[PDB]
Parts: structure tokens; C-alpha cells; sequence
């Protein structure tokens, strides 16, 4: 991985700084790196890509290295180095594609590829260099057993779910006591109803809760925290639990009593936020734990008190939302999010050439049975295919 | 270690200690003067080396 | 443009790298390219402006070199670097904005301003040297004629359209079967209605149906679906297509059945995803096909009996919605997005000269006329002003 | 703040750089840079902590210089390179929690950690180098007092409140007139009822009007418009003013009429936007007055007409919505915002320590509080935590 | 833990090969070993700490070495050998006792007493040899992320749970269906029990499932199945589900029906045995899903058809059980099992020197809340905590 | 563009000037110039693409230089000189005809054929002559 990175890395510096009239003395070293690539690499056979419909292809290596007498550099030096680049970067660009289309349940962190192995011998270490990138120095961390860290924009650490719990219902369903809710990607949306709005409830105050278990821990999260859920706040047909029949939610919203949300880790409260919205911290934490009640209005105006009878039927029903969402967080573990493409061309080089299901990923890299069935091996594999997919992106991107 | 002061040339961090009297301990097989002399001692010429 | 990001790179390095203190192993190099940009800018007299109301400015480059014989720089050497460092930093600056306020229709990706075309001369290659950013990684690739790309987080690839389609309608608008869409920068909300809760449908299933066409080819694209449209879920009355009455829209929302998204590239279909929700990954497509079902459920609770009655007046009007958000994706072409800021920086620049519209882009920049019209031309322009304003964001 | 960023930007090169089998020549300046730092650092006694939870510690700096290899570098140079990062590396970031704690009404721009303070001395110079970061770039103009800039995706301007105004309104609640709004983050949603659907208002238009004061002027800023507010689409029942009673609210969504967005600066009016949905540039400005109308729509379907009686009860309150997203922005004081986590990080460090409440920043770092009241010296020191928090960021 | 397995090593193999009369090329290599211990550890200060009642223990170290030029080694040797030897043994095993009783929440690999601690400088890597034992083993291939697992008989994989599930109940718990079992260690018992023997079930077939959520994933396991619950086939007496009465069973034992035995992994069946008993592999699995059917006989002879009448009472309940028996297993994470004595040694030396309760384990190190909430730190402490009580099982 | 055409007029000239007969004084910037264009193409590789039903054609140049010394033009002259000039007339028809039916969006303004981009290489400008058209 660490040379396949510094190929990648050594080809990028290449096309960036290699340019038409540009001193030697900006591309010395850069130089340097190169001839050891060039060096390393010569007199050597490689062969990726037999999986799926993705082609065998044969890479030779026999090129000369690059002067260094100039002191400027012109053009034709830019284009010898540029057809050399040009070649090594179709190179590094099927490796990793190769590397990416392959899955391990024993030691999926280590290489896949028969070219990645090659380049995993000690006479392709001299190509090591400067691994400075987000994924790679993560890579170097983990290999240490060092503290990682993946900082993500909107998270997508809540497996696709869209339910409801009635805590009391009846095959009528003119009388129900529940919660519905969604958690997606980074966002979770909840809202506790009740149709009789509290009518005869302990003190007019209806409880609803919602735990919401993470796949992994997340550190130094900011979270918005909404008191109104605008996904349960229209009238809706919701099919029965058992499917048999459905049932009608007309939702008036008022605003959630004694909110709070609760982060905690190994079931040990971290943070408490109490009647507080806007921008919020959570630390450290794998467990959401929002709490919020439906407090009946002890004073109500001439309308207000026409929607709530004392008794059935209830035409219109209380309901208290909540919408919770991680702007962003920072994860041990490699996630997809808003703002990288690693899941995305994962995805995309593996569907473009057909990989078989393997026995590690999901059926096709649905990231929704991914996260729910996040496995120590899976997160093995899926670090590799993304540190692969991040050194592809350097150059073919 | 002297040893590794004496081959690799760099004496920077040597000159710099020494400089700004930074303590230190020079570690090596080295030659030493016996001194018996008290008025040696007062006049610190053991620092003078 | 690219001597121009390379003064603004040497410029940058220099202001970052030539700091009181540093050792000057840290900038031999750099000191080395600053005294090449002196050698080859000196001599020249460049002009800018002439172009709405920014300023004709005249640039003269007879400037002294750096030293080269201290090991840790101190303030004198700070202040004679910073000088110089200062004036540049005003003509580079200048110089991108005499090229971002300016378009052509044949060669737009050429340099417009006489600055810009001077500084394309052979004799100021010199100066060129690291070109590692993404813009202009891009511009170096397109003039290459290989294949470029751009990450955009949340593209904007969709222009503004709030719109209704009525398959079945009346007068009175009491008996409605249509869909309501608003594609808004990388979010599409569909919304598929049928008033009669498709009691007479064939299967009692109406189907409903979602073309939108994207102007350019994204590819790497992660997309959020989801199975509700919460723009169109409540109450409104909305004119009618003519303008010459209003009809009332009153939804209760119901499952979409059988959704299927697919992504389209040329009329092929590249993806395809059936009952699938949460993130979705388009690789590659320049269309979207959004169809879903609404379906009558054959079992009903008193309450949702009440709420659709055999025959008219139908008082509550079934609905089923999708939401569709590009979240990230690759494009060959320049777009604007939510993380990034050249289109603020261009419009901005236009607005305060109050730059004439010229014969390109549309009046006051606006992106919506830019994107529905996206033409190869205003491609060119837009990569070239979008360069530009990258290149000035080093600085500015 | 320069001599930390250096020491910590240092480090993190000499962990990415200092590879096995790399090149000296690829990392013979960095070398010579940490040798520097080595012989700068050593020989001095620093501590850290004694403030909350923050333990105290004392760190003591004898390593021998890193030596040097003809070709390339090995296992032994990296496991004894490595050592001595480790133990710098925990130093910097004890120093920078340290420094992330504290805070001073006066001179909160300047260090407030002892070691930091000692890091400031002239003999630390030498470790002075790059600084290409973009907080240590601004930190570098804002102590020469040149235009500094902070690029933010969704920035964190509008503290949160959901209020509302009733312009009409009296003990029954059943005939009101006024907007709700909320402006939470980047986010506005703004919308403005009437009970009456503008009946007897004069040319049957209602206008609505709402001004939000941000509290640091925004520039080059990316704002999304869109004619609905889906946070006040739907019924709901909202407490009285003085809260002694509750109200009924039933909006019927129509669509806002006559849309005008300008965007001010100090009372001038900078940018106007007149029935412009989609993508809009904010230049430069520090109000947003988002002024709109309900039209009572001339003609009516029977189903429309019988929601808009000529006289009360009015059980459809006609409603006009108007939703505001700040996608980037740029901004000369630091903010939060959703891309970057200096905020968390620094509210992080002070709740795992249990830091008791200063005189500056509000308890618990709640952002609200702070914007609300973000005074300059809350700037200064605000902006001195988050750059010592994307110094720590580098390493941690 | 590399170095304090070493010392272990070293001083097991001093007592077992330094042994009169032998011939000194048979210890050769072990004396080199052991004076190289002597030389690194010769000149060094350790403290064991006083956590608990564990008494606080200073040792120090001024050693000579051992000879190394007798043919045969004598009594004389022998005795010097043995006074170095019972001082090491002695260090080493108050090294691991305070090892063992301390946990650390935010790094529980990390060595925690002191001692350890200042084993693990470099200083010390000289005692480093042969690393051989299967804990050792696994802890440096876990060190260089590497696939390791620990063998396991009989694994303690389940938490003990006696419990039934009532799927058909009233208050008179005379008409029952539902499933009783015990999972205890590496033993699942399980058993369907229909009071009415299935007579007014659909075609006479009552359906049970019970699922076993593994808190680790095992792989090569080795599984005994058997038809039957000796558990629960005998009459009982049970509390209710919430204590408030008790119920009766009295079962009447049953072949179990469409026996399907699933193994499961990221719920995907990795293994299925479909009446299938006696010895079953279980590759990799994570889940195990048994369902099993109560059939009513369809021809009984009158002793039979006298069991079960047409309706109520119900005097014999029909039941059918399995038994699954993990014999032997792989885990990635350790395990306490029947043949390693790593748990008990630690919950000894914890409650021989009443160590507090800390903040990781459960009190008394009770293994039911251990493997239930079987957290990472937890993972971590507990397989640090083990290495180290099997470095000291190689001495005490 | 300006190197095709170049070369489309050298080969019409030459068509049109080296006849039998002539004065080489009216041919001798003109053999100059044709001989510059062989020594320019020679050793050089091209292939006209498969677009559409154009077929794959493959070009190699090996050509040797026309003759100087002739006071008047023989016929052994014209019989080399058009034995070069059409097999060169050939590669420039089927050049032109490659250029001819491509397009591109965006920069159709540079060659799209890589016949056309070979030849719009440094090393062709020597090729380049009077651009009268
Ligand atoms: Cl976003
Ligand atoms: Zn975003
Ligand atoms: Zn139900
Ligand atoms: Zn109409
Ligand atoms: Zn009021
Ligand atoms: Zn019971």
C-alpha cells in the first residue's frame, strides 16, 4: 500500500511540477524520486486484473531515467516525462482497480492483488516516500496500532431505517401512543405521538424515547439538534405492523417538553444536553438516547381546545418531533460521507466491471447493509478498497 | 558518544552544548589527568578541558 | 493561466516560507524560484483594467533580487521580501480580475485580457513551475486534451424548476391526477398525486414518471434517496398552468410502490436500482428516471376508509414522493457547489465594477440561466473565469 | 502560536516523510529543520496542565540529533526517528490542550499557557518555518492587521432561535397576521401567515417582512432560495407570547409574491434579488431582509374559494414560506461551521478536563451564546483556541 | 509484555535446564540468554504498586553473571543459579500481579503498572527472545495487525440465561406455547413446548426459533447436536414472567421436527445443517439460528392419543428440544474456556488482594457481564490482563 | 492544419510544376521544399482511424530525396517524383478525410484525427510553407 501510494504520489508530483520552463532546482528531488521509481521498477513483469470482466493486462518496464544537466526545463524533457508518466500512471490506475475488486475474510487488510503483493517485496520498498495524505497516514497509524482518525462531513453512520413502534394501538387505530422514525445516513428525524394528547395521562405528560445505537464510536462530533421533525408532521397512511391493514397519522405539532439528548459510550453517559438547540458537541460516543415528552397545554384557546376532545374520536393528534443531525465527526474507522468519493468509486469500479459477490462485502456495496453488519473484517477490507480508491484518485481524479 | 561524534564529523549539537553550558556527559574510552593539586581544584581547571 | 498560478504560487510560498527565524535551507529553493520570477517580470509594463468600472492600473517590474548568504532569515530580510512580495501580490491580483470580468463566444478558453495574452509569451515560462492545485491540474489536462475531472460536494447540476404536470384535470380541479417536482441545486423532491386515490385505475395502481436531465455527465456520484417529498406533503393551492385560476392541493401521503430509480447516459441505461433506498451510487449518467406507484390499499381502518370515499367530492388527495440528493460526484466540466466558491468569486467581482453583460454568460451571472443554457462556450468561459478566480483566491 | 505550528507541522512531516527505504534526498531539508528544533528544544524544561483535570506535566528535551544515511533511509533510522517524534508529539499536543483551556478578557490574543509563553521567546525563533496553513495564515495577517479570511461551508452565523411576530392578533387567536421563523446555523426559514388571506388588506396584498442581523460581515457568499418554508407547512399549536396560552396555526401553503432578497452592508444596500430562486451571490454584507408578500389569489377553484371565506371563522390560514441556506461564505472572524472541527475540538478538550467556566466564553463553549454575544475579545480568543485546535488537528 | 514474557521464559527455562550433571552445550544458548537478562536488567530500580492490598515491593538489581566453562554443570553451579533465578521469579511474578489488577478505560492494552512501563524502553529490548507461547504469539501477530486466533475448548462464548418466551399464554397458564432454554458457557439447550400438541395449529405444526447473537465471531468450530433438552424434560414449577404467580410444565417429549441449525455471519448463512446430529462444523459464523417443529404424530397408539385430547385441560404438554455443545472453537478476541486457567488465575490474584472495582471489568470479574457487554476496552484489558497471567502461570 | 496543408501544396505542386521537360530552374524551390517534406516525414508512423466504414490504413515513409542536376526535367525524374507524389497524395486524401468526419464540443477547433495531431507536432513545422488559400 505505502509503495502503491508513493508511485501514485511520485506521478502526481510528477504531472504538477515536471512543466515547461520551470527550474531544476523546484524538481531536483522530485527528480531523484522518480529515477529510483524508474530504477526500482525496471526489468520487472506485472499482471492485473482477472476478476469479473475486468481485463488481464501485462505491464513490461523498461525506461530510461530523466536528465539532470538541464537547468531549465524545456519541452522535450516534459514530454519523455510526460509519456513515462502516462504509462506508469495506466499502471498504477489498474493495480488499484485490481486491489479494489478483491476482498479477504482471513487478512483482508493485507493485499490482494498478485501485483500488490509484488509491490509489497523489499526491493520495491526504495519507492516509499513522503506519505502524507489523509487515508495513507491513517494506513501507516493502524499498521503502528496508533490512535487513527477519519474526520467525515455528515457522517454516514445510521443504516437506512424508516419505522414506527406504537406503544398503545388497537385494531381500530383511532387511539395510538407511539414513535416514528428515521434514521438516515447522518441524520435522524423522530417524532412521539399521541391522540389523545395526553388526556389521561400521568399529569398530561406523554414520554417517548428513542435509542439509536452507532456501528462505530464517533470523537468530537457537532450536531444539530432541531425541536421540530418535519418528516412526521404531514397526514400520512402507514401500513399495520403485521401489513394486514393501515392506518391514518394527522399529526398537529407542538413543541417537545423536557428534551433531552443523551450521548453515551459502553452505556456510560458522555454528554447531556437539556432544552438545548442549535449547535451541540458529543465528543465521545457510540449511543444516542433523546428523550423528549408531550406536555398537554393546560391553557388552550377556543380552536386549540377543539382539537383536543376529552374523549374519542381523535381527528387531529399530538405530535413532538425531533431532528438530530452530524454535521460532522471524526471515526477510527473509515466511513462513507457527503464529502469523499471512496464508497462511490469502490462502487462504481466494481459494477462497472460485474466482481462477483465475495464473501466479505455486501451483495453489490450496499452501504446500508455495510454499516448494519459493520464486522471487524469487513472494516479491514473496506479500510484497504478505500486507501486504494483514495491512491487511484490522485491521478486518475 | 564520542566514538560516533568522531566519525560522523557533525559536532553542532557538541558545540552548541558547550556553548551555552548546557549539561552533558561525553561518553567514550578517554585519557585523564590525575590531578592532586588543591589549588587545581579551586581554580577549576577540570572545566577548562 | 498557468503563469499566472505560478506567480500566485511563488507569491504564496513566499508569504508562508519567509518568515523571520526559518532556516535558509527551508527557502533556497523557493528563494531561487523568487528571484527567477524578479529576472524574467523585470523589464516588463503590463496594464490592466479599461473593462466597466475597475480602474486602469499600469505595472512596472524593476525590482531588486533576494539574498541568498544567511542561514536563519531576519526581519530586514522579511521586509525587503515583503515589499516586493506586496507589489506583486496587487498585480497579480489585478491581473485576475481584469481576466475574470472578460468572456469571448469563439475561444473563450484563450486569455482575454491583454495582461493574461502577454504573460503567454514564450519568454515568461520561466516563471512557471508547481502546478498542484485541482483547478489548475484541470486547466493543465484540458489543454493536454486528456480527461479532466472535479469533485463537487452537493453539485449545483440542477437548475431551479418549481413545476406540475396534470395528466388528468378538469376546470374544476376537484378530480386531479399529476406530478409536482422541484429539481434545486443537487436535490430533486417528486411528488406523483392522484385525487381519486386511483379508485378507478386499471390495477388500482397509478404510476408516475420523472425525467430530469442533467446538462453535464457526472460520474463517482453517491446519491441519498428517500421515499417521501416532504416539499409537497402538506396543503397548498398553486395556479394553474396558464395562471388563470388556482386549485387546491391537500396531500396525505402515502408509500411509493415499486420505485425504481435509473441513471441514464446517452439514453442507456447505466444504473438501475428497484426498491432500494439510502445511498445509492451513480457511476456515470447525464439523466435521471424517477418511476413510482401510487397503490390503493386493499385493506383499510375506518378512519383511512373515511378518507377516500368510492366517488367525488374527494376532500383528501393521495400522494407518494421521492427525494433525490446528489450529495458528491465528478464532473468534466466546471460546476458550482456548495464547498467551493469561484462562481461567488466571479459574480462578486462582476457586481462591485458593475461589468456590462457581455455576449456569454447570462445578466448579473445568474447560475440557473448559466446551467440551463450550459453551452461548450460558456463551458470554455467558465473554466477560464472559475481558473482565475482559484488562482486569486491563493492571495486574496 | 507561529513556533508551535512550526514544531507540530515539523512533526507531522517528519511522520509522513521520515519512511523506511525513502530517499535522504527527499527528506534532507526536513531533516535538517528537525535537527534544528532538536538543538532548539533541548536543554529547556517546559510544563503543561494545572488547570481542571489537565494533569501537570514536565517535559525535558535531551534526543541526539537524527543522522543521516548515503541512499536511502532504514528500519533502525526510522524506529530511532520515531522515538523522538513520539515524545515531541505528545509534548505538542499537551501544550496545545493547554492552551485550548484558558482564555483572558484582556489580550485573549495572546498566549495564556506558560509554555506557550515560553515558546514566544526570541530563542525559539529558529524553529520558525511554513506557515501554508489556513488558520496560521490569517493568525500571521491578523498581527500584521492585513485582511484576513476564513472560507466556511454552512457557517455556524445565526444562532438558534424559533420566534415569531404577530402583527394582528388578540385573545382568541382565531384572526392573526405575522411571521414565524427560524434561524438556526446557516439557515433561515422564514414564513409569513395571514388568517384572513389578505381580504380586507388593501389590493388584497399582505406584506411580510424579516430582517436577521448577522453578527460579522459575510462575503463571497453562496446562498441557495427557495420559495417554501417546509418548517411551517404543517398545522401545529404554539405557545402565547407570554406563554399563558396556546394558538392553533393550520397553514394553506401558497406562493410568495413579489420576493425580494437584499443583502446589506452597514445600511447600504448591496445586493437586491427580485423573484430569484435557486443559486445567489452575496457579495459583501452583514443583513439579510427577506421582504414578501401574500396575494389573495384573483380567481378561485370552488375548493380553493372555500377555504377563503369573506369573513371569519378562518379554519385555512393562507401562509407564504421563504427558506435561506448559506452554502460557503467567507468571513474575517472565525466561526464554526459543518466541514471543519475546531469547535468540537476545543469543546472537547474542556469537557474531558472538567475546565471550569471562564470570563470570556459562555459555560459549556454553547455556540448560541457565543454568537449571540461575540464580542471582539471573545473573537480574539476564540480565534487563538481554534488555531492552536488545527495545530493540535495536524498531530492528533 | 514482549520483555516480561521474555524474563518469564528465560527463568522457566533456568529451572528446567539448569540442572546438575548436565552437559553445559545444553544450556549454552539459555546461559548466553540469562546473563544478557542479568547485563540489561543489572543497575535498574523497579517498584510494584500498592494497588489494593497488593503490598508495595522495591527490587533492584546487582547481579553477577553466571559461568560459562564447565563441561558439565555441578551442585555449585546450580545453588549460584538458583539464588539469581528465585529473585527474578520473584520480580517477575509481582511484576504480573500488579499487571493484572489494573484496567485502564482509555488505552487498556497499554501496560498500566509502572513496572511494565519501564519495561517497555528501548533499554530493555535486549531481553527480548523465543516468543512462543500461543498468548505471546497472538498478542505480537495483534501488534503487527495480523490474522491470529486463540484456540478454545469448550468456549465460554455464551452468557448464562435461563429464560422462556410465552408466544400463546393466558392468566390461568393452562394453554401454553412457547420456548424455554438455558445458554450457559459453550452449552445452548432449547425447547419448544406446546400445551395443546399443536391440535388446532395449522396442518398440525407448531414452529419454534431460537436465536444465539454471539458476542465475538468464532470460526472452526466444532458443534455437537442432539435432538433433545434433558433440561427441560422433566415436570417444573415456573415463575412468571413478571414473578406476580407460577405456572406448570409437564413435558412429554417429542422427536423435534424440521430441524434446521443455521450459522450465520453478518446475517448471511454461512452453515446450515437440516436434520442433521451429532458432530456439525461451523466454519465462521457470528449468529446460530435453530428452528425446529413440534408435529403431531398423525397416528397414535390409545396410550398416546390419551395424552392429547381435542381441547382443554391439557395435563402433558408436547414439547421438542436441541442441544448444541461448542466442543471446540477459534476466536480473534480471547475467551475464557474449560481447559485455560487465564480467568481464574486473574480473578484470584484480584480477590486474594481485594483490588477495587474499576472502572472496565464488572465486580468480581464475574464472566456473565464480562461477555455480555463485551466492550473493546473491555477486549483490551482483558486480553492484556490474560498474556500477563499466563506470562506468570509459566513460573507460579 | 497549416503542416496538411502544406503538404496537400507541396504535393499539388509538384503535380503541377515536375513535368518532363521543364527547366529545374522552375522547379528548384519547389524540389527544395519537397525534399524538406520527405526528410520531415521520413521514419515517421501514421494511422488514418476506423471511423464509421473509413478504413484502418497505416502509413510508413521511406522515400528518397528528388533529384537535382537535371538542366530540363527527364521522364525517370517524373516517374520517381510521381511514384512519391501519389503514394504522399494518398496519405494526405485519407488524412483529410479522417479530419473530416470527426467533432468534438469542446476545442473543435484543434485537430481531432491523430493523424492531424501527430502532424500539428514541433517537429512537422519544418514542413509548413506559403498558406496563400
Ligand atoms: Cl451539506
Ligand atoms: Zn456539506
Ligand atoms: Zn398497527
Ligand atoms: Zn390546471
Ligand atoms: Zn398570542
Ligand atoms: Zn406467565
Amino acid at each position: 500500500m505505502d509503495v502503491l501510494y508513493s508511485l501514485s504520489k511520485t506521478l502526481k508530483d510528477a504531472r504538477d511540477k515536471i512543466v515547461e520552463g520551470t527550474l531544476y532546482s523546484n524538481v531536483s528531488d522530485l527528480i531523484q524520486q522518480f529515477n529510483q521509481m524508474i530504477i526500482t521498477m525496471n526489468g520487472n513483469e506485472f499482471q492485473t486484473g482477472g476478476i469479473g470482466n475486468l481485463p488481464i493486462r501485462n505491464w513490461n518496464f523498461d525506461f530510461g531515467l530523466l536528465g539532470t544537466t538541464l537547468l531549465n526545463l524545456d519541452a522535450n524533457y516534459v514530454e519523455t516525462a510526460r509519456n513515462t508518466i502516462d504509462y506508469f500512471v495506466d499502471f498504477v490506475d489498474n493495480v488499484c482497480m485490481d486491489e479494489m475488486v478483491r476482498e479477504s475474510q482471513r487478512n483482508g487488510i493485507a493485499p490482494q492483488s498478485d501485483s500488490l503483493r509484488k509491490l509489497s517485496g523489499i526491493k520495491f520498498k526504495r519507492i516509499n516516500f513522503d506519505n502524507s495524505s489523509e487515508y495513507i497516514e491513517n494506513w501507516n497509524l493502524q499498521n503502528r496500532r496508533q490512535r487513527t482518525g477519519f474526520t467525515f462531513h455528515k457522517p454516514n453512520i445510521f443504516p437506512y431505517s424508516a419505522s414506527f413502534t406504537l406503544n398503545r394501538s388497537q385494531p381500530a387505530h383511532d387511539n395510538l401512543m407511539g414513535t416514528m422514525w428515521l434514521n438516515a445516513g447522518s441524520e435522524i428525524q423522530v417524532a412521539g405521538f399521541d391522540y389523545s394528547c395526553a388526556i389521561n395521562a400521568p399529569a398530561n405528560i406523554q414520554q417517548f424515547e428513542h435509542i439509536v445505537q452507532l456501528r462505530r464510536v464517533l470523537t468530537t462530533a457537532t450536531i444539530t439538534l432541531l425541536p421540530d421533525a418535519e418528516r412526521f408532521s404531514f397526514p400520512r397512511v402507514i401500513n399495520s405492523a403485521d401489513g394486514a391493514t393501515t392506518w391514518y397519522f394527522n399529526p398537529v405539532i407542538l413543541r417537545p417538553n423536557n428534551v433531552e439528548v443523551e450521548f453515551l459510550l459502553n452505556g456510560q453517559i458522555i454528554n447531556t444536553y437539556q432544552a438545548r438547540f442549535g449547535t451541540i458537541i458529543a465528543r465521545n460516543f457510540d449511543t444516542i438516547r433523546l428523550s423528549f415528552q408531550l406536555m398537554r397545554p393546560p391553557n388552550m384557546t377556543p380552536a386549540v381546545a377543539a382539537l383536543f376532545p376529552n374523549a374519542q374520536p381523535f381527528e387531529h393528534h399530538a405530535t413532538v418531533g425531533l431532528t438530530l443531525r452530524i454535521e460532522s465527526a471524526v471515526c477510527e474507522s473509515v466511513l462513507a460521507d457527503a464529502s469523499k468519493t471512496m464508497l462511490a468509486n469502490v462502487t462504481s469500479v466494481r459494477q462497472e466491471y460485474a466482481i462477483p459477490v465475495g464473501p466479505v462485502f455486501p451483495p453489490g456495496m450496499n452501504w446500508t447493509d455495510l454499516i448494519t453488519n459493520y464486522s471487524p473484517s469487513r472494516e479491514d477490507n473496506l479500510q484497504r478498497v478505500f486507501t486504494v480508491a483514495s491512491i487511484r484518485s490522485m491521478l486518475v481524479k | 558518544n564520542l566514538e560516533e561524534l568522531m566519525r560522523t564529523g557533525d559536532y553542532a549539537q557538541i558545540t552548541n552544548m558547550l556553548l551555552n553550558n548546557q549539561p552533558v556527559a561525553l561518553v567514550g574510552a578517554l585519557p585523564f589527568i590525575t590531578d592532586s593539586s588543591v589549588i587545581s581544584l579551586v581554580a577549576k581547571l577540570d572545566a577548562t578541558v
